[PDB]
């Protein structure tokens, strides 16, 4: 019957007279074209180190407003909006910002900035309200922008092109979500590295709360993926993850994973099952010899 | 029902008579065409990604105002002649349009700028629920209205309560996405909105900060960038060139449009100018006042002591040193703040976004 | 329930609509994009076949004698890829194929700005209306009314408004196509598509056309455009065709719009495309006193009333700028609340409006030639 | 397209007059003198306009003083206006 | 008080017998106005004005009083201030007399129309065609100024039209003259000379002043009718029927009814087209008790001789005994046991529609139900859909019953449904009523699409302007489908503009009751606007609908000679001052017994007291 067809459903129809016979199947698995909202990653508690500051500070941007919102309106206030963070080159910041969706039992959303922009018929200004509607289906998500973000050294985030709309887009966004749903429980985290082409009429107090930087690499913080990539690799227990450190350069978060990635090459060589100290003085400079370029 | 006995006698009979006579000319692929055009003879255009050729003359069931230039419509199954039509709803496929929604909104933080507030309501909220005025005088009122300066501070805040103060349809188009590299997308988009959405009277399109368009200097139309100039011009179509009965209502919010602002407006279709203005010592009581109507804090401190020598804080300032203030004591969950985090919250607003131009003495 | 019972004659009489149908019953089942059928099966030479698409492309070059015995098959034999003309028998033939555009009925609007457009609105009427009344004073004399003609100014300050209303008295067939949106991006799109439209009005005649935003259109240029531009300078030169080789001035017309006259190409702006300019300024003084008794028609105003005081105080303005003092003093009775529009709003509206609210954001040294 | 001289517009001028009716008191020469820079595209405007300056005055037939009021017609900006002449 | 027949069927009136006696004790005359009427027992209405203690009030009770109209203008209730102006017990003000009865609010209405201004018309031109079109509004855009002046220059009004055409003529313009006292002079100088058939229709303009002054005459309009009557060609006395029918609203009056009872008893229908008197008597009794006029209408039934065979006349007598027994309830009982004994070949499709007037404003399931068996018969029609013209949720369970107006194998039942929301609205428009117009003259039959256009001016009373302009230049274009349709376009922009675009009849009163002569000179046509549908009758049942026409008031007055800023909610002004029109809409601050639309007294405290 009519009442127990559901929407978007797999059924068979007749070749010639093209009737419905009966529902074969369901609808199929694979969701839209790019799916890479993703919940509860492969980043739980510790992958990308220097949490100490900024589990802190992220605690009362998103848990608060989406966990129990009545508090803000119990205190008087309203809820805040999405925080941009910077850092060094060389972190994996991207990577970063995919465990804030842990702690905080909701979801992760990615949306590829570069992507957004489109030619001849706009898509970006529908898809625009096309991931409005996934917001809508998912209240416990967390919207991210990417391609605008900060993966290294990074120069020109928008311009007189289409690589500021997608910063500009936000503007009609933190506006539909309250000034006519009036109710948001999802919060858009926002990215960069350097301070250039940010208007005034971005930044606003409570519009952007404040801005966060990350720590600088040191001694302390080349041991930061040490600390935690050497689980699922194979090294020996006369590796000392702060001497060795001490050797390196210009790496903590991004170039530690690729140093550690060398190490593995030079163990083919040898054909053994082990990697020493020895190995990793030859991953020093071949990886800084990348960087000094251009 | 009381019909069913005397009046359905003679009904029904022709009822699943002609129910009969709809199966022949349906059958059930129900095909969905594309109707191109009208034509006196009643004949079709077929359209369907299959190419298909067909000669199909228009049948019944459908009327001169039913049958649409490009709308979908139903086919027989054999002849492939026009049957029935399709019905429009939910989201078009035309460019990001919001449908409807009931907001909670009204005058309470933008208080004390009431000076400034009865003076759009006036052109916009009025000429709404009270359709009169324009018979005994003759005056057509203005169409939408322009402000320049600070947004959020409660000059664009004063639009999004207005909004709800209209107690019908509100419309909100986004003005970034037109600046696209590819040249032409935007006199395309924005006419089929205001084209589609003319059956419903009230519209009040809003557009915050539109920093491209506008290139003219001496000439009308120089040798510079084609991505901005052109875009323009199809507004000039909707504000002079082609105007409504007054359904369509634009509204732009940006921080200066003065060179912007007379390739548009024209003299007469929209009359409003609202600055951002300095508040005075009663602008800034009934501001900061009112949101701490829900507000809890120490009943030891004063709201009016900051009140005295302060340096342009608006109510976008002041809504994040309320929500900076309430998270520093929200740490130690209680709704009462502290007077340490009122301060501290003050100057890393007044640290950031205000900065002067060190112009003293003139 | 209308359309219940309207079904009951139509079912009927669909057999009789299918008694025409029942000439040609194969293939199972005037515009068209291009001339298509199924095997064409009714039809020196004798028969004439021919279909262009996918499948089967045609050509014959013979013809102009009866096989088919007028319509045959799927109905749509006529012009189309141009190249291409059955007439002999009774053809649907030059028809408006897939195509966007803009058709209107009786576009009404009142006069405007008559204060220097008394001989300037007759030069409108000898465009359009002069045909239209006397033709036999054209081939006597010897002399053609004027087709194409340049509107440059202000953006609608009643100059506009004077376009459109002169069109209401026209009396004839009313089509408006910009040229914002007439760029797209096919070659041909804003050309060829719209070439379609100026066949059509040699086909179909009483026809009027405003071409509008022209800015978009032509222009001058010196390094020969930045790319894109081309086929915007192309449909430029595609209107120069259809006034090249042969084209009538009785049931077309031709009028741009734009905000200075000599924008576009030096050589676009060359006459014969143009044979007269409208030349729209800032008028005198007592010529729009007429413009304040307009608005005042369907206005209540305080009997005793001195107009003449209050043009003092507005100093060289336009017909829609006069309006704009009107309508703030018509607000001025809705806040203070006055029975009628009295002396003293228009005398302070004029130093409120035009002083007080214009102040900056108007053109003025925008326009001297280029 | 050389810029046309005296004779050459002259010669222009007799092409659009074929199928114009004057009275005869019209001199090739004199009119040719008082054009410069003038081609065919612009000498055919002066013809077309001449009879619609008679138009208004219900002549018959136009005359030397019309083919003059054809340059008095606007197109190279040769209208009047303010202060040194009144 | 509006809410006595809302949850029950108005089986009884007894909910209106007595309100006022809880205000015996401060004497609320606001609302207790109309309580006791309706009824025909005016005993009970004499007694709720003799509690005022208050000499000031008498000024407040002049305006709101005399709104009542048909129940109120009856002899001695209209002169109820008059009785006692002279030697005054209750102190009732000798004004307020020519306050209740028109005399002078013909000035005070004239001088207030300055404020808006107008429009003036003249010249009706030429162009027969259009020429009985152009003088139509021409005016009616007039009222409230006398613009004839320029229309005495006129030497031949038309003198290129024949027919009943040529025959109504003043009746355009002497809609200017309305209500006018001084008026009268000019008006009676188009009895002399003239034409023959202008001199015809010249009582059908004269009547039109007369309606509702009809007590207040300084003239006897008695002998006006019979000097009509013995002109020569008997047809003009039978047009000139209508000429005091527009004056029928008022007082009863049986000197009237004396002379127009021999009239219908000369009964020769096919020579002269006469005796119709018996149809204009439908307005003469409303609102009271009589039986006489049904006695005389009994005895012309069984006749059906060679002299009755037109099929015109006596469809006549179905509108008016519909007329005379609407909103009264108690002699209507008598009625239906009355006709119904003696039988008929068409019987039942006449006396059906008394049933249905005897509750106006409110449904009744007993009456609608029973008239579907037996429709399923002109006339019988009518007494289903106009019974609640009041309520609008009827309509929603009855939109089954509106179908039965629509669609059917035949295609005069689509002739009746134009008049179905078309009654209703005619006061004042509504949303979904002006959404009925589509097509209508583009079917087969021409008789079948009638009202299309007339609809539209009927419901287009109120403002200046209405939802029409989109058809407004549209209908202009249809007058190469019939003569007549062009000048049936007209009829709608005459309504519009009617009294300057300002003076409509509408539903507004102080006492919440519909008026009796607006819906009874609407309901005096039903089957057909003119001559041509089905035989020969007349044209001039356009006029007839100046009756009930009297202008609207609010305006806040402490003493007549001293006005007083009002606050109105209507706006784009917001609040907009003294001397203009409204809507539905209050004031802001309290006045003494009422506070409410229209003409009130206020009060301020003397310590502190705003002045003007």
């Amino acid at each position: 019957n009519v009442k127990d067809l559901k929407a978007s459903q797999r059924v068979c129809l007749r070749s010639d007279s093209y009737m419905l016979h009966k529902v074969l199947e369901n609808k199929a698995d694979p969701l839209v074209s790019l799916m890479m909202v993703e919940k509860v990653p492969d980043s739980t508690y510790d992958m990308v180190g220097g949490l100490t500051k900024q589990i802190k500070e992220i605690k009362e941007v998103i848990e608060l407003p989406v966990k129990h919102p009545e508090l803000f309106e119990s205190l008087g206030i309203a809820q805040p909006k999405g925080v941009i963070l910077y850092g060094p080159p060389g972190t994996g910041k991207t990577l970063l910002a995919r465990a804030v969706a842990h702690h905080t039992d909701c979801k992760f959303i990615r949306v590829s900035g570069a992507e957004l922009v489109q030619k001849y018929i706009g898509e970006g200004s529908r898809m625009v309200r096309e991931l409005f509607v996934m917001a809508r289906e998912h209240a416990p998500s967390i919207i991210f922008m990417d391609e605008i973000d900060s993966i290294g050294s990074t120069r020109v985030e928008g311009s007189g092109g289409g690589d500021s709309e997608v910063q500009r887009t936000m503007l009609e966004l933190l506006n539909q979500l309250d000034g006519f749903e009036t109710s948001k429980n999802i919060k858009i985290i926002m990215a960069t590295n350097r301070l250039d082409i940010l208007d005034p009429a971005l930044l606003r107090p409570g519009r952007i709360d404040r801005k966060i930087e990350f720590p600088p690499p040191s001694v302390a913080a080349r041991a930061e993926i040490l600390r935690i990539h050497s689980r699922k690799m194979n090294l020996t227990r006369g590796i000392n993850l702060r001497k060795v450190a001490e050797k390196m350069n210009g790496c903590s978060g991004a170039d530690v994973k690729g140093v550690c990635t060398e190490a593995g090459m030079y163990a083919l060589r040898e054909r053994r099952i082990h990697v020493t100290q020895e190995d990793f003085e030859l991953a020093v400079g071949k990886v800084m010899n990348k960087n000094q370029e251009t | 029902f009381v019909s069913n006995s005397e009046i359905l006698k003679p009904f029904e009979k022709k009822q699943e008579e002609e129910k009969k006579q709809l199966e022949e000319i349906r059958g059930n692929p129900l095909s969905i065409g594309t109707l191109e055009e009208i034509i006196d003879d009643d004949h079709a255009i077929v359209t369907s990604p299959t190419m298909p050729d067909y000669y199909v003359s228009i049948l019944s069931f459908v009327d001169k105002e039913l049958l649409e230039p490009g709308c979908s419509v139903l086919l027989h199954h054999k002849t492939m002649s026009i049957v029935g039509v399709l019905q429009d709803d939910a989201d078009p496929m035309v460019s990001v349009m919001k449908m409807d929604k009931s907001p909670t909104e009204s005058y309470s933080d933008i208080g004390g700028l009431e000076s400034q507030i009865q003076e759009i309501k006036e052109s916009v909220e009025l000429p709404l629920t009270h359709p009169e005025l324009y018979e005994e005088m003759g005056i057509k009122p203005p169409k939408g209205v322009i402000l320049y300066g600070a947004p959020g501070t409660g000059k664009t805040l004063l639009a999004k309560a207005v909004a709800n103060q209209t107690s019908a349809t509100f419309l909100r188009i986004v003005g970034s996405e037109l600046i696209q590299k590819y040249l032409g997308d935007g006199p395309r988009l924005c006419r089929q909105i205001f084209k589609v959405a003319g059956e419903n009277a009230p519209s009040i399109v809003f557009i915050d900060e539109i920093d491209a368009i506008g290139t003219k200097r001496y000439d009308s139309n120089s040798g510079g960038e084609r991505e901005i100039q052109r875009t323009m011009l199809e507004l000039l179509n909707q504000l002079d060139g082609f105007d409504d009965r007054g359904d369509v209502k634009v509204i732009m919010a940006t921080n200066k449009i003065e060179t912007l602002d007379p390739a548009l407006i024209r003299p007469g279709r929209i009359d409003r100018k609202i600055l951002f203005e300095n508040p005075d010592l009663s602008t800034k009581k009934k501001i900061l006042g009112i949101h701490t109507s829900k507000m809890n804090l120490s009943e030891d401190v004063n709201l009016e002591t900051l009140v005295t020598t302060k340096d342009d804080l608006s109510g976008a300032d002041i809504q994040a040193m309320c929500t900076e203030a309430g998270l520093l004591a929200l740490r130690e969950r209680r709704m009462q703040v502290t007077a340490e985090d009122f301060k501290q919250a003050k100057e890393r607003v007044m640290k950031n976004k205000v900065e002067e131009n060190l112009e003293g003495l003139y | 329930l209308k359309q219940t019972e309207n079904d009951l004659k139509d079912i009927e009489a669909r057999i009789k609509e299918k008694a025409g149908v029942k000439e040609s019953d194969t293939g199972l089942a005037h515009p068209l994009q291009v001339a298509r059928c199924t095997k064409i099966i009714k039809g020196e030479d004798a028969k004439y076949v021919i279909n262009l698409k996918q499948i089967a492309k045609f050509v014959v070059g013979l013809g102009e004698r009866v096989s088919p015995t007028d319509i045959e098959e799927g109905m749509r034999v006529g012009v189309d890829r141009s190249k291409y003309n059955i007439e002999l028998p009774l053809p649907p033939r030059i028809d408006p194929s897939v195509t966007m555009m803009t058709v209107e009925e009786k576009p009404d609007v009142t006069y405007s700005d008559v204060g220097g457009c008394k001989d300037q609105i007759e030069k409108l009427r000898e465009v359009v209306e002069l045909p239209l009344l006397s033709p036999e004073r054209f081939a006597t004399l010897g002399i053609d009314p004027p087709k194409g003609i340049l509107l440059y100014g202000p953006p609608g300050t009643g100059k506009t408004l004077c376009a459109r209303a002169v069109a209401n008295r026209t009396d004839a067939t009313f089509i408006r196509v910009i040229g914002s949106e007439l760029v797209q991006k096919y070659v041909g799109e804003g050309a060829r598509m719209v070439r379609e439209l100026f066949e059509m009005a040699r086909t179909k005649k009483a026809c009027i056309i405003f071409f509008d935003e022209i800015d978009a259109v032509g222009g001058a240029r010196f390094d020969d455009g930045a790319g894109g531009d081309n086929e915007v300078q192309r449909t430029m030169l595609e209107l120069i065709t259809q006034l090249d080789g042969f084209d009538p001035r009785g049931n077309i017309k031709v009028m741009f719009a734009t905000n200075r006259p000599n924008t576009l190409d030096p050589a676009l702006l060359r006459p014969g495309r143009i044979d007269r300019k409208v030349e729209f300024s800032l008028p005198d003084l007592e010529g729009r006193a007429n413009i304040f008794r307009i608005h005042s028609k369907s206005m209540s105003v305080e009997r005793g009333i001195r107009w003449e005081l209050i043009s003092r105080l507005c100093p060289n303005s336009t017909g829609a700028e006069l309006r704009s003092v009107c309508t703030e003093a018509g607000m001025f009775a809705i806040r203070a609340r006055r029975k009628v529009a009295t002396e003293k709003d228009f005398l302070k509206a004029v130093d409120k409006v035009i002083s007080g609210y214009k102040k900056f954001s108007s053109t003025s040294r925008y326009m001297q030639y280029n | 397209f050389p810029l046309p001289s005296e004779d050459s517009r002259a010669q222009i001028l007799q092409i659009h007059s074929r199928k114009m009716t004057t009275d005869d008191d019209i001199n090739w020469q004199e009119l040719a003198r008082s054009t410069d820079e003038f081609n065919g595209a612009q000498l055919k405007a002066v013809t077309v306009e001449a009879g619609m300056i008679a138009l208004r005055n219900g002549q018959s037939s136009v005359k030397h003083e019309d083919f003059v009021e054809g340059i008095s017609e606007v197109q190279a900006r040769k209208s009047k206006s303010v202060s040194f002449y009144a | 008080v509006a809410c006595v027949p809302l949850l029950p069927p108005p089986e009884d009136v007894a909910f209106l017998k007595t309100a006022y006696s809880i205000y015996l004790s401060q004497n609320e005359l606001t609302d207790a106005i109309a309580l006791a009427v309706r009824l025909g027992e005016e005993d009970m209405i004499r007694s709720v004005f003799d509690a005022t203690s208050d000499p000031v009030m008498h000024k407040q009770l002049a305006y709101i009083l005399a709104a009542q109209k048909t129940s109120f203008e009856y002899e001695g209730v209209q002169d109820i201030i008059g009785n006692g102006k002279l030697s005054e017990h209750f102190l009732y003000l000798a004004k307020e007399l020519n306050l209740t009865g028109p005399k002078v609010p013909e000035d005070i209405y004239k001088s207030h129309l300055d404020n808006s201004k107008s429009v003036f018309s003249s010249a009706g031109l030429d162009s027969a065609q259009q020429n009985l079109a152009s003088s139509f509004v021409n005016g009616f855009l007039n009222l409230g100024y006398c613009n004839d002046k320029l229309i005495v220059d006129n030497d031949n009004w038309v003198y290129k039209t024949k027919g009943d055409g040529m025959t109504s003529a003043v009746a355009s313009i002497g809609s200017i003259y309305q209500w006018n006292l001084d008026g009268l002079q000019q008006l009676d100088k188009y009895l002399y000379v003239d034409e023959p058939e202008v001199k015809a229709g010249a009582l059908l303009g004269i009547g039109i002043s007369a309606s509702g002054v009809h007590d207040g005459e300084v003239e006897p309009a008695l002998l006006l009718l019979q000097d009509y009557v013995t002109n020569p060609d008997t047809k003009i006395s039978s047009a000139a029927i209508l000429g005091l029918g527009i004056a029928f609203a008022g007082s009863k009056n049986d000197e009237v009814l004396g002379l127009l009872l021999p009239i219908a008893a000369s009964t020769d229908l096919p020579i002269e087209t006469a005796a119709m008197a018996s149809l204009a008597l439908a307005h003469v009794f409303v609102g009271t008790c009589n039986g006489d006029i049904t006695t005389s209408i009994m005895d012309n039934f069984l006749e059906r001789t060679a002299i009755e065979l037109k099929t015109d006349w006596v469809r006549f007598l179905a509108l008016a005994l519909g007329i005379l027994y609407m909103g009264q309830g108690e002699q209507v009982d008598d009625v239906l046991e009355t006709i119904s004994a003696i039988e008929h070949p068409m019987t039942s499709a006449i006396e059906v529609l008394v049933g249905s007037c005897a509750y106006t404003g409110t449904g009744d399931v007993l009456l609608i139900q029973d008239l579907l068996h037996r429709l399923t018969l002109a006339y019988a029609v009518l007494g289903i859909a106009l019974i609640a013209l009041g309520e609008d949720i009827g309509k929603e369970m009855s939109l089954r019953h509106f179908g039965h107006l629509m669609h059917y194998g035949n295609e005069h039942i689509r002739r009746m449904v134009p008049l179905a929301m078309g009654i209703v609205s005619v006061s004042d428009p509504q949303m979904k009523v002006f959404d009925t117009l589509t097509r209508f003259s583009h079917d087969a039959d021409l008789e079948v699409s009638m009202n299309s256009i007339f609809a539209m001016g009927l419901c287009g009373a109120g403002t200046n302007n209405a939802r029409l302009a989109q058809l407004l230049r549209q209908l202009a274009s249809y007058y190469s489908r019939e003569q007549d349709a062009l000048f049936i376009t007209r009829l709608a922009q005459g309504l519009l503009h009617l009294g300057k675009g300002t003076m409509t009849m509408d539903v507004f009163n102080d006492a919440h009751v519909l008026n009796k002569v607006t819906l009874a000179s609407i309901l005096t046509t039903a089957v057909g606007l003119v001559s041509p549908s089905f035989m020969l009758k007349h044209h001039q049942l356009f006029y007839m609908l100046n009756a009930g026409i009297r202008p609207k008031f609010i305006l806040a007055l402490n003493d007549e000679g001293e006005p007083i800023k009002v606050n109105v909610r209507v706006g784009q002004p917001v609040l907009l001052n003294h001397g203009e029109r409204a809507e539905l809409e209050t004031d802001e601050y309290i006045s003494y017994t009422s506070h409410i639309e229209g003409v009130v007294i206020l009060k301020k405290n003397p310590d502190y007291r705003e002045e003007e």
